[PDB]
């Protein structure tokens, strides 16, 4: 299906104060991606810039 | 005197037959009620060809309406001309064919077929001198593609000597309105190549092509396509319903145009066809009718005749014209297009002329052509079938009705045999 | 003639039916209390009595009384036959084992009795329209229990289903994966064509197109009712290409087990937006093939279309359907499998879509309902089984199930079966 | 007998053709509705030269109307005489030439050339004995300069023996309305020199000069220029539409007027021309018509003939006049003006006399001159071309369509060759 | 047939469009609500919907909601399609990086969808009319983002672009040179005809001819709208010499990159002045060529004319036109390049100019719009890059750009690229 860096990205309805996982900026639109394993959210414009799933999820476990 | 039995099968066949009854009742001056109201005696002279006389000077068509759903029967009976048929002739079940060839041929309408032949027998026995049968159906779907062919087989078994003349709307790739059309077509033409003596192959793509590029209709419905098909249907039987300079029975057409037994798949056409906005500018004389009649755009099948050569061709003119003129044009077309005709037949053109043109027209010309290019229609369907049958897709629905894959293989084998035969002489 | 039996199970199914019969009554001009002021167009769904009363061909069942107590008191109290509104005593409590083995056991013999009485009034019965939810306790257990009997008593009759399927992120229960995983055996063996539907997809559709920021469940029901009305329009009305209910399945289903098509409807549009565009046949045809308009949260671009039925209704000319389908075919985004060169079934009906007077959906001279057997829906299952695997690894909530007469192994045997189904949709994708 | 197939291409060609049809329909007494309403039988005697007969005694022009924008076709169709044309020959695209010759010849017009040639085939087949083709176009812009030459090449290939006779409005320096006119003219004349047998040069500058100094129009529009061009357009074909003392077919014109194969570019003219306030003062007699006809101002090309000499002259008189008088005048003109005629041709003047003058006139005289002075028109455009091609200005638009600078070089080579041939005899 | 898509970006572009669509609706007689009380003259700019409503073929985009919110509340609320009026969340803040890389990247996929749906309606599309400002953040970044996408999606179609350009003295922002120098890549590589205009010249025009001492931006927009209406007049109306949109470029553009003509209009005059003077063809033709009437503050005498397009509209005859250009050649002030001895493209249209009722422009029987590719515009670049060089020497404002995903080196590559363009405009001048 989709493994650009190595995980799923499915649409989520985004609200309130949020931040990209790569830009570390704020998302303005009401759309966002989300990996159910990595538990992140991105602009829809930084999908290829992230690391692979293994990197991000092993990072998330600090 | 050369009486014809009329049958319908499936939704397409029923609709086109209804429009055919429209056209020919208009020609004969028959009221919607069945009362005669025409102008000339020549309308009444051969009225027996299509209609049985009934008391009160009523006329009832010799039509057998067969369909496995009640919906289309209710549609025709509530139509502009539904009251004209005989109530006894509506033979129909309840459960639809489900676009399944096996359902029609073996399981569901195999019950209804016994009722159908008994009515057809009554109509045939009521006639003085039966000439042939004329059937309308469609090769897609399951109602037409199975029931029409089973009925063809039974009537052929009972009436081996009478002519059989079926009109067949059959699929095209870009105008496909059903997923399983290749299976149904390959199963139905496997019989049509055997039993029928003539088969008038029709195609929605060519009908829409004429509706757009020639008629310039903005929104053509199926009604206009049925009108176009019924035009040729009325044209071909013209020689045995009116006087003429050259009379040609359906048997005469078959004798001239069918060289070998199995190359009997026909390509029809019509002239004149004009857009309304341009009819005032055209001249309807013999030369331009002849030009338009042989145009590649004017034929009712998607196959371009320029990809093949004609075995034989028939021109049924109607109107008042010079015989010398018609002969000269039919020589000129065959001479200047000599590359597009088989040269092992010295003369490919057959001409007939009747004196009664269609109403509102001063002249008309119905075209029929037996061309090798028709193989492109028959190749393509097989090429579609090979896409599905190689992985047995959708086969459980057919095998649930007792059908076997060996019959599918044999049907495709007969397909490749027929297309090879058409290719051999090209 | 050409009748259909509409069984409604679970709260979701019962409320969807409450919307659906509301739509039908407006369609055929029947009053909400069952009379008809002034064709047999209603004969498919309504049986006619000598007093001029049209009784629906429906059976409402729920093991708890609340929702059917509402319908027995609402405006449509006078529409339904009193004894086809069947209620139990104990709520299924979101448990497949209760709905199938213990509490749904008692009420099944009455439900099949009423179905038999409805069937005996038919002359030309065609199939079943079952409405239920995958997550619900009654919506899984009772539908399995009922279908196991229906497949043996009326085996030949086709069986059409309309199911609400668990979403990626939206979820209203914790054991939804177990309940769905147990409903899979029913939907595999004793079904012929079932339509998945997802709440979040319609939520996003209503947010984007209808411009309502926060809809209720009634909005979802008023679109699912529109879809089922579009399915049955060919059966209740005249048309250029009327599609039979068995022809429908023969086109949709390539293999015995591959029968889980997506469904979508167009033009889903508000009343204010509709005045500023034309909604030609080409535009609405192109609308169905966007990911923005699918009713299941899955990308069609990640799979291959296998078979698409386009049911046009209203002022649609077949020229336009031909031109639209050719335009769809030339696109390299909409990918079909190699072994189905035909692809598209087309039906055209002359009845325009009816707007519910209190509804939001605009009035339009045309509508197209697109149903697509496609491989992308496999990813929708690859989601949900992965939700199961984490829980059953711990034997998380199993004691409630096993405690109510369920065998433990049925869990594993369920998880195996979907592993065969999810395989097959990939296996045919080559 | 001697039918002419007429074609229009580009905005200017379409406009001049539209006025030309109105003028001759006035001559033949044809109503805007296509119905005949004339007085004399001589109008109907040779109506077939330009018009096909259609039912109801209607007459449709044998016109092929070609363009790459629909705007000109919309203008003509809603014009004074738009309804007379047959809708079928309105062949047109959607994207225009953009004043790009390569767009006309290779990319956009190459797709429509098949469509126009098909209709030209129908019109030519309807003819009994086709004589030649009669194309109106302009050498500026992209539609005319490209598509007219492409179609000329095609028709020359398919009909090598029939006359190709074109009328060309072509650039001038002080009345230029397009920056890229030199490139387009250089590319177009490279084809016209090879294919056409008669090309009639026309200049907007000279037409404005006629309007100002001779007609004394205060505000001459393009309609007046089209009127002036249409006058000679009708004049040249008079001998094959009306009887006369000396009948000169266009082939007979070509034989006398083209001493050598490529020197066929002609300068036209018309007489009498007077201001509407002074026509009461003139005596129209043949000597005065002759004097105005040979005046340098009277010719519709900017080339003043006094910087050159005449190879051949053709005077097509119309009306009842004295043959001895015409011979006397045409002898005295070439004798007293001997320095401006090539002495190696013993007689430089062809004379034809039709018995029917233009409507409203008693006598008329159409003038054709094959003169070396036309080299000035052929050498000025080249000096414009050499100005731009030396720095490759604007060539990216052309080379984007597949064109090469090599074809530009060969076109300019052929242009200087033609200028050298015209100069070699002066 | 013969359609054009009008995209308006930035505050300046949006307000110019508000003037332009006000000028078109009155010219074709369309009401502000989109109806037409009573010939396919409007077909180029308006799409016609079955209710008898004309919707303009336009796309309004601004990354801050303010200006388009005014458009959505003003008199033309009912004219535009509500969904093609696109608004973002955050203002670009006069920053090329924010418009191009950061914020506009979210809305580009929506504006392209709007443009695609507009194009799918168009049967005979020709090109694009992009209106924007060089000084603005959106008007520089978003146009750069959008033109690159259009040049790959619709590479064959023309792209006409309309611009407000920084002036010698008048200016409203500090980093206008940065935005302009960054926009220069877009204009060079993905455009075919960009029309420069500046505020100061039109101000001086209104001071001298229109006799208004202190006008607003609306007065300038009511002249820019007149210029574009004059350009499209040959397309929307019949004429003696109709100039196609591609023919226009074929006469304007001699080299691939020299595509920046000046624009000017005549007779710009007040209602009081016109009664005292005739305004024949010759005088308006002369009126185009003085330095006073240029819309960019440069002296044409300093640069050689390369190509001129005179679009006359109204009661004009070709005789007078040819007479006037004979004199314009006869001058020693209206100089030209040696290698273009034709020079003048001429178009003539029969429709007189339309006067807006509240405008301060007089009614006149004749009008002429002169659009001139000339070398003098190079001086205008020689100005603005010198404004860049002083600031970039200190890295004066750079940290804002680099903070939003912009590479530093792209500044130098921009300054490099303009050094090639100003060279080219000089190199052809010999
Ligand atoms: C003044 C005039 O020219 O009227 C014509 C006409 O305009 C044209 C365009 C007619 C017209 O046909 C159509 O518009 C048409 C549309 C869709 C499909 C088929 C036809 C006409 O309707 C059709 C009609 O034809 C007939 O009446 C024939 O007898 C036909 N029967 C019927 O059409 C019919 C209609 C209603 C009920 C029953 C019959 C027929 C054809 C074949 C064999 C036997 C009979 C005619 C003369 C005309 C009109 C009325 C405009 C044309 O039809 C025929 C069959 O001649 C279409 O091109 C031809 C050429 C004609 O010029
Ligand atoms: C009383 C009288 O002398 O009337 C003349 C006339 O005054 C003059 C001035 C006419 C007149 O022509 C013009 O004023 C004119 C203006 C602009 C462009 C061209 C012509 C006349 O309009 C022109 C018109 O000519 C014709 O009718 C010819 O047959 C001509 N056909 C048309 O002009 C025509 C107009 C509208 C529609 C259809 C045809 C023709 C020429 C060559 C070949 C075939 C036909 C005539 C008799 C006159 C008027 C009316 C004043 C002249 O025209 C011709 C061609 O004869 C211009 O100088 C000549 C000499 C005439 O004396
Ligand atoms: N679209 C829609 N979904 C509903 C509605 N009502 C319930 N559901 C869905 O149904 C799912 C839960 O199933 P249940 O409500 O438990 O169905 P049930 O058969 O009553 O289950 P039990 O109460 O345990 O018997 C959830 O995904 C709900 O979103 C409704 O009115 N509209
Ligand atoms: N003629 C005219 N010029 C305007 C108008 N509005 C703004 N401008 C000019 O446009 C230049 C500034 O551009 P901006 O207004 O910042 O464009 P922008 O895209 O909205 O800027 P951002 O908000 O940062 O995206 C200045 O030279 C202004 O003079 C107007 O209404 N008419
Ligand atoms: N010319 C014409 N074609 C039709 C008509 N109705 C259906 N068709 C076409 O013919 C084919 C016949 O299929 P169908 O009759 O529906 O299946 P069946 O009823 O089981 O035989 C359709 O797929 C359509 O493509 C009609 O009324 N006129
Ligand atoms: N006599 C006359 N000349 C015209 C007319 N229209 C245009 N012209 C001139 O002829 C030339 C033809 O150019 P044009 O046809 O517009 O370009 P094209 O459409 O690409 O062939 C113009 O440059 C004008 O100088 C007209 O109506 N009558
Ligand atoms: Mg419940
Ligand atoms: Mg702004
Ligand atoms: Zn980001
Ligand atoms: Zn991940």
């Amino acid at each position: 299906a989709r493994y650009t860096n190595g995980h799923l990205f499915t649409t989520i309805s985004v609200s309130g104060m949020t931040m990209c996982y790569a830009c570390n900026k704020s998302i303005t639109a009401k759309e966002a991606l989300i990996c159910p394993t990595c538990n992140v959210t991105i602009h829809n414009r930084c999908k290829d810039t992230l690391a692979n799933c293994t990197k991000v999820k092993q990072k998330q476990q600090k | 005197m050369r009486e014809i039995v009329h049958i319908q099968a499936g939704q397409c066949g029923n609709q086109i037959g209804a429009k055919f009854w429209e056209v020919i009742s208009d020609e004969h001056g028959i009221d919607p009620t069945g009362s005669y109201h025409g102008d000339s005696d020549l309308q009444l002279e051969r009225i027996n060809v299509y209609y049985n006389e009934a008391t009160g000077n009523k006329y009832v068509p010799r039509a057998i309406l067969v369909d496995l759903e009640p919906g289309t029967m209710d549609s025709v009976r509530s139509g502009p001309f539904g009251q004209i048929f005989r109530p006894d002739n509506f033979v129909f079940g309840q459960s639809g064919a489900g676009n399944n060839w096996a359902k029609g041929h073996y399981t569901e309408g195999a019950e209804l077929v016994d009722s159908v032949l008994d009515v057809v027998r009554k109509e045939s026995e009521s006639c003085d001198c039966l000439q042939g049968f004329q059937l309308t159906h469609s090769l897609g779907g399951g109602t037409g593609s199975g029931m029409g062919t089973l009925l063809i087989s039974k009537i052929r078994e009972e009436y081996p000597d009478r002519i059989m003349n079926t009109f067949s709307v059959m699929p095209s790739p870009k105008v496909s309105d059903t997923v399983v059309e290749p299976y149904n077509a390959t199963l139905s033409v496997h019989q049509l190549v055997e039993n029928t003596d003539e088969t008038y192959s029709i195609d929605n793509e060519a009908l829409y092509d004429i509706c757009f590029r020639t008629l310039k209709l903005t929104t053509p419905t199926y009604g206009d396509l049925n009108h176009l098909v019924s035009a040729t249907m009325s044209g071909v039987t013209t020689c045995l319903r009116f006087p003429g300079q050259l009379n040609a029975d359906l048997r005469k057409l078959a004798v001239n145009m069918v060289p070998f037994p199995r190359l009997h798949f026909f390509m029809p056409g019509f002239a004149p066809l004009t857009s309304r906005g341009s009819q005032q500018y055209r001249a309807l004389t013999v030369p331009e009718l002849t030009q338009q009649m042989f145009d590649s755009k004017n034929m009712m099948a998607a196959c371009d005749p320029r990809h093949g050569r004609y075995l034989t061709v028939a021109a049924i003119f109607r109107g008042r014209m010079s015989m010398k003129e018609v002969d000269e044009q039919m020589l000129n077309v065959q001479n200047k297009n000599s590359s597009y005709f088989v040269e092992w037949i010295p003369n490919n053109v057959k001409t007939a002329v009747c004196d009664i043109p269609p109403r509102g027209l001063k002249m008309s010309a119905t075209f029929i052509g037996n061309s090798t290019a028709i193989q492109e229609l028959f190749k393509r369907i097989s090429e579609q079938f090979t896409a599905m049958f190689r992985r047995k897709a959708f086969l459980h629905w057919y095998t649930g009705e007792g059908m076997d894959e060996m019959e599918f293989t044999e049907a495709e084998s007969n397909m490749n045999d027929l297309v090879s035969e058409y290719q051999q002489y090209q | 003639m050409r009748e259909c039996i509409s069984i409604h199970v679970g709260q979701a199914g019962v409320q969807i039916g409450n919307a659906c019969w509301e739509l039908y009554c407006l369609e055929h001009g029947i009053q909400p209390d069952g009379q008809m002021p002034s064709d047999d167009s209603f004969n498919t769904f309504f049986s006619e009595t000598g007093a001029g009363k049209h009784v629906p061909r429906a059976v409402f069942v729920d093991l708890e009384p609340t929702v059917i107590d509402e319908v027995r008191t609402g405006t449509y109290r006078q529409l339904f036959h009193p004894e086809q509104l069947i209620t139990g005593k104990e709520d299924a409590a979101n448990n497949y084992a209760r709905g199938h083995y213990t509490i749904g056991k008692e009420i099944i013999d009455l439900v099949l009795d009423r179905i038999r009485k409805l069937a005996d009034q038919c002359t030309g019965l065609q199939g079943f329209l079952v409405f239920h939810s995958f997550g619900g306790g009654t919506g899984s257990g009772f539908t399995s229990l009922l279908m196991e009997r229906l497949s043996v008593d009326y085996g030949k009759k086709s069986k059409l289903e309309f199911s609400i399927y668990p979403a990626p992120q939206v979820s209203t229960a914790v054991v939804e994966p177990y309940n769905s995983i147990l409903t899979t055996h029913t939907t595999l063996e004793h079904s012929d064509c079932a339509f998945m539907v997802d709440n979040e997809a319609i939520y996003d559709i209503c947010r984007r197109n209808l411009d309502i920021e926060r809809p209720t469940y009634t909005n979802l029901n008023r679109l699912i009712s529109q879809i089922v009305s579009s399915i049955t329009a060919s059966l209740r009305f005249d048309g250029a290409l009327n599609v039979d209910l068995t022809e429908f399945q023969t086109n949709l289903v390539p293999y015995p087990r591959i029968h889980f098509p997506l469904a979508t409807y167009a033009p889903v549009i508000s009343a204010e937006k509709a005045y500023h565009e034309q909604l030609s046949v080409a535009e609405i045809t192109n609308a169905c093939f966007e990911p923005a308009n699918q009713m299941v949260k899955c990308d069609p671009r990640h799979g291959k279309y296998m078979a698409c039925c386009l049911l046009y209704r209203g002022d649609v000319v077949p020229k336009d359907v031909n031109a639209a389908i050719a335009t769809i075919k030339t696109k390299r985004s909409i990918q079909f499998v190699d072994w189905c060169p035909t692809g598209f079934k087309v039906g055209i009906n002359y009845q325009p879509p009816t707007v519910v007077p209190g509804g939001d959906l605009a009035k339009v001279q045309r509508a197209v309902c697109m149903l697509s057997n496609t491989t992308a829906i496999a990813e929708a299952w690859a989601r949900l089984d992965h939700k199961f695997d984490l829980m059953y690894a711990k034997r998380a909530f199993v004691h409630w199930y096993v405690g109510e007469g369920m065998e433990e192994g049925e869990f594993s045997e369920a998880r195996e079966d979907m592993a065969a189904l999810e395989k097959d949709y990939e296996e045919v994708g080559v």
